[PDB]
Order: structure tokens, then C-alpha cells, then sequence
């Protein structure tokens, strides 16, 4: 049972290019489809683009999105939303 | 003769302090901002090392203020952040910095006070 | 004093006192100040 | 002579006492004036130097002649404001003349 | 003059009191609590209000020397007096 | 002339400068930062790898005869790699003069001793090793002299605080005289005194 | 464009419209000062800034003179030192001998400048002068036989606070400085003339007679009274706070802070909390120890779970407590973490830092060209923002406009009205302000959460985003510039919204829970009647007026002087305090409290140390350990497109910020409710 | 990196000296608890010895090791040539000190240390 | 001023405690040979150099004037 999603990225950096693309591309779709969910973007500087999701009982998963593109972003998002 | 050792220096043993007073002590490397009351700038020249504070209670007998820690009043001077950091990481403490807050430059066109179109025009003299 | 008496002033101890080492009128230390930090005086009624 | 104290919490005695003996805590006074609430000394630390009666611009505190105040415990020597006031109201019949003689030299 | 609290402890000249529940008042047992009876506030209130003609007046504190440094006071405010910070005395204008 | 100022003469500031040039051209090695103070004194900074040569020279060479080691001392400045400054204040009689030798050093960088020449150092070096932490080779007896025989640390540094870490007291439970950690009664007041407004515009330091 | 100088031989490159003094600063040599303060106008009253100018005989005043190419300056020369000697002889001719009494005893610029640059005695065998003293307020104790007549107060007032009541009355030695009547100079910024008057003429009444500087151990911290981030110097004495001072941050507070944050240091001594206070059988509150309290609460938590556990946070609480509570209720499988504040969230909500912040650095308000305010009284909430606006409107020929009641401000402006329908009117472009904006560049639109705290908040926010799209298509700007701006008041709010909370109480009104953790929430937005009767509530805070009397268990935490916690202003800045004192009695730090609670309830976290918790923050949200570094964002266009989907619309009744009488400026949080000084401020206002 | 050595060149020579010193202390302790009329057991003494050795086992630098060796040798001189007394020698065991509670809850309930 | 007055230095040839003792006594005597002249030539004048940034001033001025009071304050904090 999923509970919350958050993304960490690094604006103005290569490793974050695919993530920024996905966000300017389709995030709108996710957030209009299921808007009763926490989806939190956070962009620092000098970090490893990653994704932290959290299930009901507190356990949580961390995955990477470094050197990736919108397709991989979408597919990882799906695999974790599952 | 000489050596090829690229290890980071640590003399916490020779120093002579216990684990408690070496580890749990968070050091702060800063520059003492001016006492706004004054307008003096021969204090914001150095780089000072201080420690975090600790228990500071009141004696029951008379009312003085005591301390369990000796270091509370150990303030050290330096002329450079790099050297201060070297000393700190050498003695083994955990250092945290407070970077330099420097003033800006400004253009004080005095005559502007007595202007015609502007809003700076003061009503006093 | 009979030819150089002092200044005739009040608020001066008239009856001098011998040393007060261990007598029951000796001296002790204390604080001359109030309480720095006040506190909360909870109420006296259940809800 | 009007009964009023002389200390006004100028703290010179504290900032000059080589031993850091003195402890002061000042406050206002309900009548508006400025005064103390805590002027404590530790006569175990006081080296009996003279700096406090040199600095006090009002001659309030004056290290005096009495040298017979030996005791039997280490708490009859942490004098406070009231003990000092009593010692003043006691010995003031001598310090006046002593100073009236000595001040010119200084 | 001194007053007293419920528990008999001589109130100081600055409101210091050990309430009934404080354990720091054993040192008094079989002993006494040193206090001065002459309260500066009353001893200065009793004093007379000085009167002068020169609106501004210089105060030293008694002796030429031996008192508080020369402070000059104004007295044009006829609503009330003019006090001297060091000595507590108070002057009034004629 | 003015009453409240000493006379800044020329004889000394010239003679000692000549002697500084002398020693410099004699020991272009084992030397750096010679200087004369504004108050008639000579300082000579040197690498620690030339201490004994310099001292032997100054003790023996007729023109110096710096015989009596009036003092040996240390100083600690932590804003540099080589943080300790070892100091020798020397005196010569024939020429009625004094001199100051300096050499930098560091914890974890011992020094060469001089006991072969000035036996006075046999104890100043013990002092140094006890207090600061600077070590000396070729020294027969090197042990804590001032502090306790179990004391640990290096107090005269600028980090080992004033009060120290441990206090003492007797505890009838064991009848000994044990050492416990410092829990003072009054706190060491530290008065902020350094006033900003610059008084000496000649010893300034620009950014 | 550059210009050259040769000081003491030493060379320098500067700009035109410059000053001798700024040049000597560039070099390092500090020049004396009595009538100069970089954050003020200029004058030549004091006449201590004098120097010598080689190749020209006459001296000048380095506070006004602009440097001419080729000048050799001479600071420590004969004529200069003689000028200073004479000038200080003059000043000290009459400055009475109140140095001891003078609370500005060890910080007196004049003391120091006499000891150093002046002389060693006075050739004045004559009489002095004095002057009547004025009542000016219950904060600023006025002695006025010490004013050297520098005019700092006058200029500071007439420029920053727009007061225009102070001034000089007379000529000659008989001159005075102060209103001609017994008026009161009370204002949100009254309380900096203290720091500005170099002498002890305008002293602070509370601090006065209490202590002196050198005794103190000046620690450094920040403010929480507002969400600005005012760097502060907290002065201690024998283990106690004695005074608060500003600390120079050239962006946020710029050597100026608020009456509230500098005189609410007393509220940390009254109505405090020092022991675990638990209900009794009757219902009274008895003292007891952490053993009892935490055993109780954990034995109950081990039984309660789901969504019947609810955490509320107020203001003045720290990101550490927030994150620990988040992780704990997570490991317990609950999500009702909310704040006593409201923040309309429909649409996007709390998902993009481009929202719920100041996309535009407060600094950029100096470079902006038109400003719009949406129902806010920044004069009372976050004033320093108002002071940046003041200096902007003063210098860079600004244009400001507002929506809201007719408010008592320092400047004048254009008043649109009191109905947000004006916003859609603009978005269409049927209002002169529309053309004004479409003409002028780099506009700015700020909106205070004091309105979002209303009911029809998300709809007005949507209309605002619409207006923003319109303005952006009208004029030429990029996301490198920004337009929209949100301005909160509470501090913890932004840290919570970044940790992903439920900013409201809708969750509570929906699911009446059993266990209620609440922190620092002396806001009383909730009580017993809005819940079942068999509840169990735990107030973890540091002041009791509202939340505690309705409590089953009461725990003490600490205040903003005693916990090395982070905090965040309304522009993503991350400022950490530094533990300046240790708290009273039994009270402990919040995250320690919560880690202990977890260890008892068998939910042990991996958090044994503040540093481990800092790493936890680095995981959860990265920009909360980036100390003193902002993190821009640009996805607001996406957020606005998203909000555009929503069709909710506003009401018709007008809007108001609930602080109009300066009275309301005080008595916001526990501290300003408690302080026995704010009472005097209010009773003097009225 | 390129630095100057002290009394040695590598951890291995440092350690041979260290082992010599261990031998000294091990062969010494009995003389101490027999001259100064102590109470503790020879085994407890040797335990303290090996503990004071193990508590410097995060070391790499031969210079550090050698300075520690020098100080140990000084102390051994001090002891065998009896200057330290019962007190000077039992000042190690913290015999009048409650073991600093490492239980986070202990620290919580007792004081302020994190 | 030790360059002004006369005082003969004693020395010993052997280097024994006896010679040292005798040196100490002879210095005891030459010290009086000095004190005589110190007395018979002590001039009038001041005691503390009149540079009030270094040595505190007299109390009468400390009380009447101002700059002297400031210097008093600074010297003593
Ligand atoms: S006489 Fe005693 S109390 Fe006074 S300054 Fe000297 S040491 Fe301090
Ligand atoms: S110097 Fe005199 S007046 Fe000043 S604080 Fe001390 S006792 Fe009081
Ligand atoms: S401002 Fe205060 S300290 Fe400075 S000269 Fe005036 S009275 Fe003295
Ligand atoms: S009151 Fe203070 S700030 Fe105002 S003119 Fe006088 S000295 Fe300057
Ligand atoms: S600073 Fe130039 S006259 Fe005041
Ligand atoms: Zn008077």
C-alpha cells in the first residue's frame, strides 16, 4: 500500500535532465489523475537525482534516476506506483 | 629518509581529553559580527573557534552560575578559515562553519537629498 | 575622641558587637535577589 | 550622610578584580533610581589588593582596617550586600577619618 | 523598617523571601539571617526637597570631592522635582 | 626634548643591524628573517636543522661570545602549520649585549637539542616537553617536572583550558585522594574586552 | 568608468559618486564617524570625519566629499589628528559625567574614540549645560543632556518609519532633539534608535540597569516571531538572557529588527513549563517524571493506531520535531500531521517550492519596478519586507498598489478596492492598472497567507495565477525573473509544508481521532468539544494559556534560544539557531523527547543524535541542510496550468487583514501574550 | 605525504618497540602492587594495561605511535623508580565515578547530554 | 637612574659559600651607601606619568572633568 511520493533533483545539471523533462512533460497528468496523493518535488543543487516513495506502515523505497530520460522516468514511476 | 603517507592527521590521543569532551562537542567556526551599538570593524577581521554551550545552572547556596564543562569559555583566534579547519579536523572535533557576512557598496550622492523630481527629498535639515 | 570626636551620624551601630564566630547570632550566606524565572500556576478544576 | 547607599552598579570592581571574586546582579529601584540586588564577595579569593577602592568613583567600597574576622567555617567568608552594609554602618566612624586623611595623596 | 513574612523570615530590602516549601532555609535553623534595618528608600524619602533660584544646579554629593562627580541638573519642569542619579537628592526651582 | 618618551637612539639600531648582516652572510643557510626591533633588540629566525650550528657559532666565535643562555622559552600560535615558536634569549659579557633566536616547530616534528653546549637547557627542555608537547632528541632525562607524575595533556597550549579537566578530593569510602571531573561552583567569567576602534594604524593588515 | 586614487602612496580604483570614506574602507583604514550610517542619509554635523588632502590646503569631511581623480589622501597626519582632538574637546565640553550610569558604558563609540583619537584631559574650567527629559514611550528611556546632536534618529525616522514627528527645536547650545509635545513615538520599528544612537541617551527601559556588555557571552541565533529570518545576537549573563540585538545580514534584516522580537525576551521567563504534568483521578494536573509520562503515553500508543492518532503543530516549533513526528506516525501508519494554520491546497497544494514561498528573493524588491499587495498588512506581519519596500519606493521611483481596506501606511499609493473580483477584472484588462503593468517591466505580486487563511482562498489563488499568466504574456520576462509571491507569518509553516503535511484541520473535522499530539500550538483552533469525550491529548510545548488547560498530559520542550534547530523564512532560506542557554528544570529537547517515546513504545528510530537527524533531513528534503543558500525553481507555469483546471470561485464579501490597530501587532504568540512589557506597550497605545 | 620521520619509519618498527614496552609493563606490575600496598589483582592490572593499549588501535602514523611510546616509557620510569603512589596509580580506574550511561534513555532521564 | 649614584660591587676569589655569604653582607652595606644618596637627592615632582591613556588620573579631575573620567573607565575595564 503506497502512501506518498517525493522526488529529489539537482536543477541545472546533466543527471537531472530527464527528470526535468518528465516534469515539464507529463507530471500534470499524474497530478490531475490522482490528486488525493502527496507528490512532492524538491530540487536542491549538487545532489544525485533520486526518488523516495513511502508506503503505509512507514517503510520506504529509494531509487535512482541519474543519466536517464523521460521514458525511464515514466516506467520507474509506474513500477513503483504498482 | 622522508615518508610517503597520505593519511589525514589526528592527535586526539596526545591531546589528553576524554571521549565525551572530544566527540559530543560541536565546534563552530565563525566571524564575530559587529556590536550594532558600536560602529567598529576591527573585530570582523579574524576567524574565531568556539564550542557549543552546555549546562549552566545556579548554585543553591548563594546563586552563582556553575558549569560541568571547562571548554565553554575556550575561544580561539585564527587569521584564515583553511587554517582553522586544519586545526579543528586535526584535533578531531566536528566543525561547522558560518560563512562571511560582508557589507555591500553604496552610492551616497548627498546632493540627491536636495533633489527636484525624486522622492529622496528630505523635509529636514 | 575626647579631643577629636567623630561625625555625629545616624544609621550607625550604637551597641558594638564582639566576634560572631559560632554564636547563635552568627552570619550565613544567601541570595539577595528574587526568582529569575516564574512559572505556570495550573488551575484547580477538572476541565 | 543622607542614609543612601553609594553603589550604583558601575561594575568596575567586577571588571578589575584580578580574582574575579566579586559577583554583581543589578536592577532598577521602585523609586526609579539605579541600584543593586546582589553584591557578593568571596573573601577566600580576595587577595586584598585595593583595586576596587581605587576604581569605585564614589568611594563606596573601601577595604578597611579590621583584620580580626577569622572564623570557624568557610561560609562566614562569602560576604554579601547586607554583611557589607552592616560592616559599613559599623566602621564608618573610622573610615571617614582614614579617607579624609588619605584622599589628597591619591 | 523591616517587615516579616508568614513564616517569620525577615524580608530583605529587596523582597527576598524563602517560601514555606523551600529547603534552602535550613542554614537559618539554630542561626540568624543577617539584614540591615536602615532602608535607603525611606532614608532618602525623609530628606527635604532642596530649593534654588538658578534654574540649573550642580550636584556633587556633599564634600567637594568624596562625592559623586559634578552633575548638572535642569529644573525648568515645574510639574515636579529634579533628581540626581547618584545621590538620590532632589531639587526644586524658585 | 619630551619628558614622557624614551630616546630612540641610532648606535644600537646600527650596530646590531651590522651584526645581523654579518651572521646572515656567514650562514646564508640555517637562517631566514633576521630583524631588529624598534626598541634595540635583535631577533634571528632559523630552520630547526641549524640550531646547534648557530648556537656553537654564537658561543665560540670571538666576535659574539654569546655565552649565557639567559632563557629558553616556547610560544604557541595555532593559525599556522608549524605552530610552536621556540625561543632562546642569549647574553654576552665582553660585548655587553643580548640576542634572540627563534625557530619554528610543530607537534609531530621534534627538535635538535643543545645540551652539548648550554647545559641550562637540560631542564627548560623538560619543561617544554611536559607543558607544550614539543620533543627533543639526544636528551638523557626527559620527564614531567612541573605537573603531577600521572598528569596527562599539555596545558600551556591555547586549547587545554584554564580550569583543567580534573579536580581532586578525598573520599573516605576508600581513604585515598582521588581525581574526578571538573564540576566547578562558580563559572570562569570571560570578559569581552577587545575594543574595535583601531589605535595602531601602522600595524594594520589589508584584505 | 573607473577612477583612481593614491592613498598614502597606496593606490585604489573606485567609481564616481563615491566618498572618501568608502575609499578608505576599501583600503581598510576605518575613518571616525558620528553622523554617518551606511543605511541612512548624510550630513556634516559631527565634524569628526576630517582628513588632509595633499596638494590642497583646506580639510574636508569624508562623509560628503566625492573623490576627485588624482587626490592623495592623508588620514593619520598632523592637521587631521589636531582637528579630531579639537572636535572631541568640544563634544566632551558638556557631555555630563554619567558614564557609569549610562547603560551604553562599554560600547560607547564616543568613549572609544576619546580614548584612542582624542586627548588626555579637558581645558574646560567652566560650567556645563543640561536639558529637560522627555517621555517618548514605555520602551525608549530618554535622557537628553547627552545628545551630541548627530541627527541619526531624525533621519532614520523621516526615511524608514515615515513617522515624521521627530525633529530639532532651537538654535545654539539651547538646541534639543525630540517632539515639541509629549507625543509617543511608538512603531513596529521603534526599538532600533537604541542601536543607532551611539550614546546612552535613548536607552532601552527593560534592559536598562540590568547588566553591561563585556560581562556577556554573545551567542548568535534567529527570530521566530515572524517568518523573515532576522539574524540575532543573544546576550547571556551567568546563564541567563539579558538582551537581544540585530545581526547584520545584508539581505533579510539589514541591521534592523522588530520591537516584538527584541522585547519579547521576557516572555521566556513567565508562564513557563518545567515538569511533566499529568491528569489526576479528579482531573487536576499533578507533577511527575518522564518515567511515568512516557510509560503512560507509550502504553496507550501501543494500543491506538490507524487514523485515530493526529499530530498538530503550531508556530515556534522546529523542523527536527516535525520530521521526528512524521517518521513516528509513519511507522505507526498514520498521516494526519497538520498545522494550526490554513493554506488552500486544492489543485497542486504543497508539491512545488515554486509555490508557497517567495519565488523572488526579498532583495529583488530593490530592482523591481511595480509592486502589488493582496490583502496584507506587512507593516504588522513581516515589517522588514515593508522597509525594503520603503527604501525602494524612496530610491528607485517605484509604484506600489494594494488590495484591501484603507490601511495606515508610511507612504501613499493607489488603492484598488476590497473585492478580489478586481483580480479577474485585471486578468481581463479593464482597469488602468492593467495598462500600467503591461507598460512597466519586472512587476511583482505578493499575497499573504493571512488571506488564504480565509475560506474562499483557493479560488482567489486561482484567479491570481490567471492574472499572472495574463501579465506574463503581456510583458517580456522569463522565469529568471518572477512575478508571484507568497508571504507567510509563522515560521514552522514552511518547514512543515516542505516535509509534506496537511496544512489545515480538514482531516480532523473529517476523522475525529482518539490520541492528539500537539506541539507549540497555543492557537486554540481545537478543544474538547470538537472531539469525542474519551480522547487523550499530549501538549508538548513551552507556554500555557490555551492548549495546556485542555490537556491530558503536558510535556515541556524549549524555546528559540535553547534548541539548535533549523528554521525557514518565506524564501526557502535555511537558518539554524545555536544553543545559547540550557533550559529550566526537567525540560528537554523535542526530538530527544520523541526518540525516547519511540524507544519506550518499541518503535526505535535510528536517530540517536542531532547529526543523524540532519542526515535524515538531507534524505527527506535536501534544501533544509543547505544553510544560507536559496534554491530557485521554475515549474510555476505547470502549477498554474494545473490550477486552471479548477473552477472554484470566490465569495463577494470584502477582505481584511485582522491587524489594523498597532495593538494587534503585539499579543500574537505565547511570548507576546506573556511578556509584562507588551502590556505596557498596549496600555500606552490606548 | 612528504614529511620527516621520528625514531622510526614504519608501523612495524613502531610495533616492535610497542611490544618491548608491553613486556616491560607486564613484568613490572607485580613489583608495584607489592611495593605500594595496593588491593587490586595482578590480573586486573594487566587488564588495564591491555585496555590502555587497545584504546589506541585506530592509529596509523608512526609518529603518533612513537610519541605514545615515549610517554609510556616516561610513565614506566616514574613508576618503577617509585614516585607515583597509591593515588597516582589508582587514578586510572575511575573508582569514584558512575559509568557514564550510554543508554539514550538514561541520558534523557538524568541530564542534557545528547 | 642606577647610572647616577655610586655603589661598589663585591666579588670573591675562591667560590665557596663563605665568599657568597660575604658578598651578600657587603651588598647589604652598599645598599645603604645607595639609600643615603637616594634620600639626600630625591627631587620633587610627580609620580605617575601624565599620559592619562596609560596611568589613571587623580580623583579630583576624574570627578570634575570628563575625558579623564572616560580614561578612568577604560583603564579599569
Ligand atoms: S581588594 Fe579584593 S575585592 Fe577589591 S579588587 Fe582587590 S581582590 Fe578584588
Ligand atoms: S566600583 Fe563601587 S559603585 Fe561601581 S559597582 Fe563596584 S562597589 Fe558599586
Ligand atoms: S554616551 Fe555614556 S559612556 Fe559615552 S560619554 Fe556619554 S555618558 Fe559616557
Ligand atoms: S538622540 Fe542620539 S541619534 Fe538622535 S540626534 Fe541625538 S545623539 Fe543622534
Ligand atoms: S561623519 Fe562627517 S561630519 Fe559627521
Ligand atoms: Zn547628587
Amino acid at each position: 500500500g503506497l502512501r506518498e511520493i517525493r522526488v529529489h533533483l539537482c536543477q541545472r545539471s546533466p543527471g537531472s535532465q530527464g527528470v526535468r523533462d518528465f516534469i515539464v512533460q507529463r507530471y500534470v497528468e499524474l497530478k490531475k489523475a490522482h490528486p488525493n496523493l502527496p507528490i512532492l518535488i524538491r530540487e536542491c543543487s549538487e545532489v544525485q537525482p533520486k526518488l523516495w516513495a513511502r508506503y503505509a506502515f512507514g517503510q520506504e523505497k529509494t531509487v535512482s534516476l541519474n543519466n536517464l530520460s523521460a521514458d525511464e522516468v515514466t516506467r520507474a514511476m509506474q513500477n513503483v506506483l504498482s | 629518509q622522508l615518508i610517503t603517507v597520505d593519511e589525514k592527521l589526528d592527535i586526539t590521543t596526545l591531546t589528553g581529553v576524554p571521549e565525551e569532551h572530544i566527540k559530543t562537542r560541536k565546534v563552530r567556526i565563525f566571524v564575530p559580527a559587529r556590536n550594532n551599538m558600536q560602529s567598529g570593524v576591527n573585530n570582523t577581521k579574524k576567524w574565531k573557534m568556539e564550542f557549543d554551550t552546555r549546562e549552566r545552572w545556579e548554585n543553591p547556596l548563594m546563586g552563582w552560575a556553575s558549569t560541568a564543562d571547562p571548554l565553554s569559555n575556550m575561544v580561539l583566534t585564527f587569521s584564515a578559515k583553511e587554517d582553522a579547519i586544519a586545526f579543528a579536523e586535526k584535533n578531531g572535533w566536528s566543525y561547522d562553519v558560518e560563512e562571511k557576512k560582508v557589507p555591500k557598496p553604496k552610492s551616497k550622492s548627498y546632493g540627491a537629498n536636495f533633489s527636484w523630481n525624486k522622492r529622496t527629498r528630505v523635509s529636514t535639515k | 575622641p575626647t579631643t577629636n570626636p567623630p561625625t555625629a551620624r545616624k544609621f550607625i551601630w550604637t551597641n558594638h558587637k564582639f566576634n560572631v564566630s559560632a554564636t547563635p547570632e552568627q552570619y550565613v550566606p544567601y541570595s539577595t535577589t528574587r526568582k529569575k524565572i516564574h512559572e505556570w500556576v495550573p488551575p484547580s478544576t477538572p476541565y | 550622610p543622607s542614609g543612601e547607599e553609594r553603589c550604583i552598579a558601575c561594575k568596575l570592581c567586577e571588571a578589575i578584580c584580578p580574582a574575579q571574586a566579586i559577583t554583581i546582579e543589578a536592577e532598577p529601584r521602585a523609586d526609579g533610581s539605579r541600584r543593586t540586588t546582589r553584591y557578593d564577595i568571596d573573601m577566600t579569593k580576595c587577595i586584598y589588593c585595593g583595586f576596587c577602592q581605587e576604581a569605585c568613583p564614589v568611594d563606596a567600597i573601601v577595604e578597611g582596617p579590621n583584620f580580626e574576622f577569622s572564623t570557624e567555617t568557610h561560609e562566614e567568608l562569602l560576604y554579601n550586600k547586607e554583611k557589607l552594609l552592616n560592616n559599613g554602618d559599623k566602621w564608618e566612624a573610622e573610615i571617614a577619618a582614614n579617607i579624609q586623611a588619605d584622599y589628597l595623596y591619591r | 523598617g523591616v517587615q516579616v513574612s508568614p513564616s517569620g523570615e525577615k524580608i530583605t530590602h529587596t523582597g527576598q523571601v524563602y517560601d514555606e516549601k523551600d529547603y534552602r532555609r535550613v542554614r537559618f535553623v539554630d542561626r540568624q539571617k543577617e539584614v540591615n534595618e536602615n532602608f535607603a528608600i525611606d532614608l532618602i524619602a525623609q530628606q527635604p526637597v532642596n530649593e534654588v533660584e538658578h534654574r540649573i544646579i550642580a550636584c556633587d554629593g556633599g564634600g567637594g570631592a568624596l562625592g559623586h562627580p559634578k552633575v548638572y541638573i535642569n529644573l525648568d519642569k515645574e510639574t515636579k522635582t529634579g533628581t540626581c542619579g547618584y545621590c538620590g537628592l532632589q531639587f526644586k526651582q524658585h | 626634548k619630551r619628558p614622557t618618551v624614551r630616546p630612540r637612539s641610532d648606535v644600537t639600531h646600527k650596530q646590531l643591524s651590522a651584526f645581523g648582516e654579518y651572521v646572515a652572510e656567514i650562514l646564508p643557510k640555517y637562517v631566514q628573517q633576521v630583524q631588529v626591533s624598534c626598541l634595540d633588540e635583535l631577533e634571528i629566525c632559523i630552520h630547526p636543522d641549524g640550531v646547534i650550528p648557530t648556537l656553537t657559532f654564537l658561543r665560540d666565535h670571538t666576535n659574539a661570545q654569546f655565552k649565557s643562555l639567559a632563557d629558553l622559552t616556547a610560544v604557541d600560535v595555532p593559525t599556522r602549520q608549524n605552530r610552536f615558536e621556540i625561543v632562546y634569549n642569549l647574553l654576552s659579557l665582553r660585548f655587553n649585549s643580548r640576542i634572540r633566536v627563534k625557530t619554528y616547530a610543530d607537534e609531530l616534528t621534534p627538535i635538535d637539542s643543545i645540551v652539548s653546549v648550554h647545559i641550562a637547557a637540560n631542564w627548560y627542555e623538560r619543561e617544554v616537553w611536559d607543558m607544550f608537547g614539543v620533543f627533543f632528541f639526544n636528551h638523557p632525562d626527559l620527564r614531567r617536572i612541573l605537573t603531577d607524575y600521572g598528569f596527562e595533556g599539555h596545558p600551556f597550549r591555547k586549547d587545554f583550558p584554564l580550569t583543567g579537566y580534573v579536580e581532586l578530593r578525598y573520599d573516605d569510602e576508600v581513604k585515598r585522594v582521588v581525581a574526578e571531573p571538573v564540576e566547578l561552583a562558580q563559572e570562569f567569567r570571560k570578559f569581552d574586552l577587545n575594543s574595535p576602534w583601531e589605535a595602531f594604524p601602522a600595524y594594520r593588515q589589508p584584505p | 568608468n573607473l577612477i583612481e586614487v593614491f592613498v598614502d602612496g597606496q593606490s585604489v580604483m573606485v567609481e564616481p559618486g563615491t566618498t572618501v570614506l568608502q575609499a578608505c574602507e576599501k583600503v581598510g583604514m576605518q575613518i571616525p564617524r558620528f553622523c554617518y550610517h551606511e543605511r541612512l542619509s548624510v550630513a556634516g554635523n559631527c565634524r569628526m570625519c576630517l582628513v588632509e588632502i595633499e596638494k590642497a590646503p583646506k580639510v574636508v569631511a569624508a562623509c560628503a566629499m566625492p573623490v576627485m581623480k588624482g587626490w592623495n589622501i592623508l588620514t593619520n597626519s598632523e592637521k587631521s589628528k589636531k582637528a579630531r582632538e579639537g572636535v572631541m574637546e568640544f563634544l566632551l565640553a558638556n557631555h555630563p559625567l554619567d558614564c557609569p550610569i549610562c547603560d551604553q558604558g562599554g560600547e560607547c563609540d564616543l568613549q572609544d574614540q576619546s580614548m584612542m583619537f582624542g586627548s588626555d584631559r579637558s581645558r574646560f574650567l567652566e560650567g556645563k549645560r543640561a536639558v529637560e527629559d522627555k517621555n517618548i514611550g514605555p520602551l525608549v528611556k530618554t535622557i537628553m543632556t547627552r545628545c551630541i546632536q548627530c541627527t541619526r534618529c531624525i533621519r532614520f525616522a523621516s526615511e524608514i518609519a515615515g513617522v515624521d514627528d521627530l525633529g530639532t527645536t532651537g538654535r545654539g547650545n539651547d538646541m534639543q532633539v525630540g517632539t515639541y509635545i509629549e507625543k509617543m513615538f511608538m512603531s513596529e520599528l521603534s526599538g532600533n534608535v537604541i542601536d543607532i544612537c551611539p550614546v546612552g541617551a535613548l536607552t532601552s527601559k527593560p534592559y536598562a540597569f540590568t547588566a553591561r556588555p563585556w560581562e556577556t557571552r554573545k551567542t548568535e541565533s534567529i527570530d521566530v516571531m515572524d517568518a523573515v529570518g532576522s539574524n540575532i545576537v543573544v546576550s547571556t549573563r551567568t546563564g541567563e538572557v539579558m538582551r537581544i540585538l540585530p545581526r547584520m545580514h545584508e539581505d533579510i534584516n539589514e541591521e534592523w529588527i522588530s520591537d516584538k522580537t527584541r522585547f519579547a525576551y521576557d516572555g521566556l521567563k513567565r508562564q513557563r513549563l518545567t515538569e511533566p504534568m499529568v491528569r489526576n483521578e479528579k482531573g487536576l494536573l499533578t507533577y511527575t517524571s518522564w518515567e511515568d509520562a512516557l510509560s503512560r503515553v507509550a502504553g496507550m500508543l501501543q494500543n491506538f493506531e490507524g487514523n485515530a492518532v493526529a499530530a498538530i503543530a503550531g508556530g515556534l516549533v522546529d523542523a527536527e520535531a516535525l520530521v521526528a513526528l512524521k517518521d513516528l506516525l509513519n511507522k505507526v501508519d498514520s498521516d494526519n500531521l497538520c498545522t494550526e494554520e490554513i493554506f488552500p491546497t486544492e489543485g497542486a497544494g504543497t508539491d512545488l517550492r515554486s509555490n508557497y514561498l517567495l519565488n523572488t528573493t526579498i532583495a529583488g524588491v530593490e530592482e523591481a519596478d511595480v509592486v502589488l499587495l493582496v490583502g496584507t498588512n506587512p507593516r504588522f506581519e513581516a515589517p522588514l519586507f515593508n522597509a525594503r519596500i520603503r527604501k525602494s519606493w524612496l530610491h528607485n521611483d517605484l509604484k506600489v498598489a494594494l488590495i484591501g481596506s484603507p490601511v495606515d501606511l508610511t507612504y501613499r499609493y493607489d488603492h484598488l478596492g476590497d473585492s478580489p473580483k478586481i483580480l479577474q477584472d485585471i486578468a481581463s484588462g479593464r482597469h488602468s492598472f492593467c495598462e500600467v503593468l503591461k507598460d512597466a517591466k519586472k512587476p511583482m505580486v505578493v499575497l499573504g497567507s493571512s488571506a488564504l487563511q480565509r475560506d474562499d482562498g483557493a479560488a482567489i489563488l486561482v484567479a491570481v495565477s490567471n492574472m499572472v499568466q495574463k501579465i506574463r504574456v503581456t510583458t517580456g520576462v522569463a522565469a529568471e525573473w518572477k512575478v508571484m509571491n507568497i508571504l507567510h507569518r509563522i515560521a514552522s509553516q514552511v518547514a512543515a509544508l516542505d516535509l509534506g503535511y496537511k496544512p489545515g484541520v480538514e482531516a480532523i473535522r473529517k476523522n475525529p481521532p482518539k490520541m492528539l499530539f500537539l506541539l507549540g500550538a497555543d492557537g486554540g483552533c481545537i478543544t474538547r468539544q470538537d472531539l469525542p469525550k474519551d480522547c487523550f491529548i499530549v501538549y508538548q510545548g513551552h507556554h500555557g494559556d490555551v492548549g495546556a488547560p485542555m490537556a491530558d498530559v503536558i510535556l515541556p520542550g524549549a524555546a528559540y534560544t535553547e534548541k539548535s534547530a533549523t528554521y525557514v523564512n518565506t524564501e526557502g532560506r535555511a537558518q539554524q539557531t545555536k544553543v545559547a542557554v540550557t533550559p529550566p528544570g526537567l525540560a528537554r529537547e523535542d526530538w530527544k523527547i520523541i526518540r525516547a517515546l519511540s524507544e519506550i513504545a518499541g518503535i526505535t528510530l535510528p536517530y540517536d543524535t542531532l547529526d543523524q537527524v540532519r542526515n535524515r533531513l538531507e534524505e527527506v528534503s535536501p534544501n533544509l541542510v543547505r544553510y544560507d543558500d536559496i534554491e530557485e525553481t521554475n515549474y510555476f507555469q505547470q502549477a498554474s496550468e494545473l490550477a486552471k483546471l479548477v473552477n472554484q470561485e470566490v465569495l463577494a464579501d470584502p477582505l481584511v487583514p485582522p491587524q489594523l490597530t498597532i495593538k494587534d501587532f503585539y499579543m500574537t504568540d505565547s511570548i507576546s501574550r506573556a511578556s509584562q512589557t507588551m502590556a505596557k506597550c498596549v496600555k500606552a497605545v490606548t | 605525504t612528504s614529511v620527516k620521520p621520528i625514531f622510526s619509519r614504519d608501523l612495524n618498527e613502531a610495533k616492535r618497540r610497542v611490544r618491548e614496552l608491553y613486556r616491560a609493563w607486564y613484568r613490572e606490575v607485580p613489583n608495584t602492587v607489592h611495593l605500594m600496598q595496593l588491593d587490586i589483582t595482578v590480573k586486573q592490572g594487566r587488564d588495564k594495561v591491555r585496555e590502555m593499549f587497545m584504546k589506541n588501535a585506530h592509529v596509523t602514523d608512526p609518529r603518533v605511535v612513537d610519541l605514545l611510546v615515549i610517554k609510556g616509557k616516561m610513565e614506566l620510569q616514574e613508576t618503577i623508580k617509585v614516585w607515583k603512589q597509591r593515588t597516582h596509580v589508582m587514578r586510572f580506574f575511575h573508582e569514584t565515578e558512575t559509568p557514564r550511561p550510554k543508554d539514550f534513555l538514561s541520558k534523557f532521564y538524568m541530564g542534557h547530554d545528547p | 637612574v642606577y647610572d647616577q649614584v655610586e655603589f661598589d660591587v663585591p666579588i670573591g676569589s675562591r667560590g665557596d659559600c663563605y665568599d657568597r655569604y660575604l658578598c651578600r653582607v657587603e651588598e647589604m652595606r652598599q645598599s645603604l651607601r645607595i639609600i643615603e644618596q637616594c634620600l639626600n637627592k630625591m627631587p620633587p615632582g610627580e609620580i605617575k606619568v601624565d599620559d592619562a591613556k596609560v596611568s589613571p588620573p587623580k580623583r579630583a579631575e576624574m570627578k570634575t572633568s570628563m575625558e579623564s573620567l572616560i580614561h578612568h573607565f577604560k583603564l579599569y575595564t
